[PDB]
DNA sequence: GCTTGACAAAAGTGTTAAATTGTGCTATACTGGGAGTCACGGATGCG
C-alpha cells in the first residue's frame, strides 16, 4: 500500500499540508486511517436537477 | 578482537583482452520490461529467469513454455467439502429458497 | 528495522487476498505506515520503537 | 571529476532503478553454515 | 456511500492523499497565493506568503 | 495550558490505546445467533461454486431464483464479516498473553486475527460446541506458530525453537530439584539427548547483539569502533605476489622452451585451468606418460638448490 | 625422443537411508493495554 514520507507529513511547515491546504491534524487524520476525505466529486450530480 | 565477514580476499591476475565467451539470453517479463543475462560457454540456455524487479521472466525466443507446475493452493470450499456432503449443502439451499 | 516492514508488509499481501474485513486491512496499512515512519525517522510520532 | 553536488527528491521510478533485486523474505542469514539466504536481507 | 456511493470517491490513509497530491495542480494555488498575499492585510497574507 | 492537555495531545498516536477502542464497535454475539451465520455462509459459498459448476455446461435460470442466490451470496460473506468482527476481543484477549515476548503486541493482535479467521472456515455447529472453544486453539496455533517463526534476527525454525523451548522449560523447572542451574549433565538426564548435542542446542539458541551499543562510560566511542578487520587487504601481499608473478612466471620459466612449455598448462599458470597429463599430451604429438616424463625431468632440474635459491625466500 | 601393458589411488554416477524443513491440526467455556515533564519559536488574532 503506499506511504508518505515522514518528513513531509510534520516539521513546522508541514509540506504537504501547505501543499494540498489542508491543517496537520485534519492531515494526520486522513494520512493514519482516522477519518474519511473526499477525493473527488463529479458535477452531473450535484448541478442535475 | 577480530572480526569477521563470511568472505575472503583474493588477488590473482585480472584482466579484460582475454576473457572467456559470453553467451547473452534476454528474458521478457509479466510486467512489460525486458531484461538480459550473460551466460558462460557451456551453452546452457534457461528458458525461465528472476529478474531484478522481483518478478519472474522468460526467453524472449519463446522455447518451451510452463517448463514445471506445483500443487494448487487449498480454498475454504475443500476445507468445507471435508466436513460436509453434498447432498447437506443442497439441503440448505433448498431450506434458503424464499422470505 | 527493516525486517518489521517485511513482516508487516508480507502479512498484509496476505491480508488483501483472503478479503479480510475492512478493521483488518485498515489496522495492517497504519502498522505499515508507522513501521515504514519508524524506519526513516524515528520518535518523530509517538513512542520510538 | 566534481563541480556540484544536487540534491533532488527520489521517486519511485528512481528508487526501484538503484536496486538489483527485491527483498521479498524477512530472514538475514541461516542459523546453520552461516551464509546468506535466497531472498534475504543478505542475498548474495 | 450506500444512498448514493456512486456520486462520488471518498477514500482515507495515504491512498487517499496521493489521489489528492495527484489530482493537484501545481498552477491553480499559485495565483490564488499572489492574489491573496497583496488582496489580504491582516493574517491572511502571511498564510498565503 | 499544555501541562495539563500534553497528557491527551499524544493519545491520537498510540495504536494500543485506539485500536482498543474502535474494536467495540459490534456486541459480542453468543450461540444462538451464531449457527445461522454459519449455515448462511456455507448456503452462499455452495452457491457460488454451483454457478461454477452449472455454467461448466451453460444454461439460464428464472430471474427471482438467479437474484436470490446472488442475495444468498452476498449476505452469507456478510454474516462472515459479522461472525469475524464479533470475535476480535477474544482475539485481544488471547493475544494479550504473549506481550514483551520478542513480538509487537499489534503485531500478536494481526496475527491472533489470522488465527480467527483460520478458526471460522472449521468452525462446525453441527457439531454444538461453542465459537470461541474452537478457535481458541487455532488463535493459539498462529500465534505461537508467528512468533516462533520471526521473534529472531536469525531463523531457528519450527521444528528446533521447539527443542529449544524444550530445553529452556526443563532448565528452569529442574531447578527445585536441588536449588542449582541445571548442567548439561543434569539437562541430558530428562531430555533424553546426549550431552554434545544438549551444548549445540544451547551454542544455536544465540542471539546477535547490536553494535549501536555504546561503551566507554561517555557517548562518544561505540561497540565497534575497535573490530579488527580478518579481510581487508594488505598492501605488502599485494606488491609480493606480482613479484613473484614477475620472478617465477618471468625468469624461471624462460629456461627450458618446450620441457618448460609443460609447466604453463600443467599448472595453469597462463590461464588458471590446471591440465590433466593426457589433456596436455595430445595438445603435442605425445602420449600422458610421456608428458609425465618431461614433467619429471623439469621438476628434477629445477627442484635442485642452484634455482630455488632464488625462489625459496618467499615462504623459506 | 618415447610405446604396450599392467596396478593402485583419486575423481565421478547412481541408489538408498537418514536427517532436516515446512504446513496443518487440537472442540466445556473464557470476549476489547498499561506505564515510573519544560523551554523555544511560529500561527492566530487584537486594535
Amino acid at each position: 500500500a503506499p506511504v508518505t514520507h515522514i518528513w513531509y507529513f510534520k516539521g513546522v511547515p508541514s509540506r504537504l499540508g501547505y501543499l494540498l491546504d489542508l491543517a496537520p491534524k485534519d492531515l494526520e487524520k486522513i494520512i493514519y486511517f482516522a477519518a474519511y476525505v473526499i477525493t473527488s466529486v463529479d458535477d452531473e450530480m450535484r448541478h442535475n436537477e | 578482537l577480530r572480526g569477521s565477514r563470511l568472505g575472503a580476499v583474493s588477488y590473482e591476475t585480472d584482466r579484460n583482452h582475454d576473457l572467456a565467451p559470453r553467451q547473452v539470453a534476454r528474458y521478457r517479463t509479466d510486467n512489460g520490461e525486458e531484461f538480459d543475462v550473460p551466460f558462460a560457454d557451456d551453452a546452457e540456455i534457461p528458458g525461465t529467469w528472476l529478474c531484478r524487479n522481483g518478478l519472474e521472466g522468460t526467453l524472449i525466443e519463446g522455447d518451451v513454455p510452463e517448463p514445471k507446475k506445483v500443487k494448487p493452493p487449498r480454498t475454504h470450499w475443500d476445507m468445507l467439502l471435508e466436513r460436509r456432503s453434498v447432498e447437506e449443502l443442497e439441503e440448505l439451499l433448498k431450506e434458503r429458497l424464499d422470505l | 528495522l527493516y525486517r518489521r516492514v517485511i513482516n508487516r508488509n508480507n502479512r498484509l499481501k496476505r491480508l488483501i487476498d483472503l478479503g479480510a474485513p475492512e478493521i483488518i486491512v485498515n489496522n495492517e496499512k497504519r502498522m505499515l505506515q508507522e513501521s515504514v515512519d519508524a524506519l526513516f525517522d524515528n520518535g518523530r510520532r509517538g513512542r520510538p520503537v | 571529476f566534481f563541480d556540484e553536488l544536487r540534491i533532488g527528491l527520489a521517486t519511485a521510478d528512481d528508487i526501484r532503478n538503484w536496486s538489483y533485486g527485491e527483498v521479498k523474505k524477512p530472514e538475514t542469514i541461516n542459523y546453520r553454515t552461516l551464509k546468506p539466504e535466497k531472498d534475504g536481507l543478505f542475498c548474495e | 456511500q450506500d444512498r448514493y456511493g456512486e456520486y462520488f470517491t471518498g477514500a482515507m490513509g495515504a491512498e487517499s492523499i496521493k489521489k489528492l497530491i495527484e489530482n493537484f495542480d501545481i498552477d491553480a494555488e499559485a495565483e490564488s497565493l499572489r492574489e491573496v498575499i497583496r488582496s489580504g492585510k491582516g493574517q491572511k497574507k502571511l498564510r498565503a506568503l | 495550558r499544555q501541562a495539563r492537555k500534553d497528557a491527551e495531545l499524544t493519545a491520537s498516536a498510540d495504536s494500543v490505546r485506539a485500536y482498543l477502542k474502535q474494536i467495540g464497535k459490534v456486541a459480542l454475539l453468543n450461540a444462538e445467533e451464531e449457527v445461522e451465520l454459519a449455515k448462511r455462509i456455507e448456503a452462499g459459498l455452495y452457491a457460488t461454486q454451483k454457478l461454477a459448476e452449472l455454467a461448466e455446461k451453460g444454461e439460464k435460470l428464472p430471474v427471482q431464483q438467479r437474484r436470490d442466490m446472488q442475495w444468498i451470496c452476498r449476505d452469507g460473506d456478510r454474516a462472515k464479516n459479522h461472525l469475524l468482527e464479533a470475535n476480535l476481543r477474544l482475539v485481544v484477549s488471547l493475544a494479550k498473553r504473549y506481550t514483551g515476548r520478542g513480538m509487537a503486541f499489534l503485531d500478536l493482535i494481526q496475527e491472533g486475527n489470522l488465527g480467527l479467521i483460520r478458526a471460522v472456515e472449521k468452525f462446525d455447529y453441527t457439531k454444538g460446541y461453542k465459537f470461541s472453544t474452537y478457535a481458541t486453539w487455532w488463535i493459539r496455533q498462529a500465534i505461537t506458530r508467528a512468533m516462533a517463526d520471526q521473534a529472531r534476527t536469525i531463523r531457528i525454525p519450527v521444528h528446533m525453537v521447539e527443542v529449544i523451548n524444550k530445553l529452556g522449560r526443563i532448565q528452569r523447572e529442574l531447578l527445585q530439584d536441588l536449588g542449582r542451574e541445571p548442567t548439561p549433565e543434569e539437562l541430558a538426564k530428562e531430555m533424553d539427548i546426549t550431552p554434545e548435542k544438549v551444548l549445540e542446542i544451547q551454542q544455536y539458541a544465540r542471539e546477535p547483539i547490536s553494535l549501536d551499543q555504546t561503551i566507554g562510560d561517555e557517548g562518544d566511542s561505540q561497540l565497534g569502533d575497535f573490530i579488527e578487520d580478518s579481510e581487508a587487504v594488505v598492501a605488502v601481499d599485494a606488491v609480493s605476489f606480482t613479484l613473484l608473478q614477475d620472478q617465477l612466471q618471468s625468469v624461471l620459466e624462460t629456461l627450458s622452451e618446450r620441457e618448460a612449455g609443460v609447466v604453463r598448462l600443467r599448472f595453469g599458470l597462463t590461464d588458471g585451468q590446471p591440465r590433466t597429463l593426457d589433456e596436455i599430451g595430445q595438445v603435442y604429438g605425445v602420449t600422458r606418460e610421456r608428458i609425465r616424463q618431461i614433467e619429471s625431468k623439469t621438476m628434477s632440474k629445477l627442484r635442485h638448490p642452484s634455482r630455488s635459491q632464488v625462489l625459496r625466500d618467499y615462504l623459506d
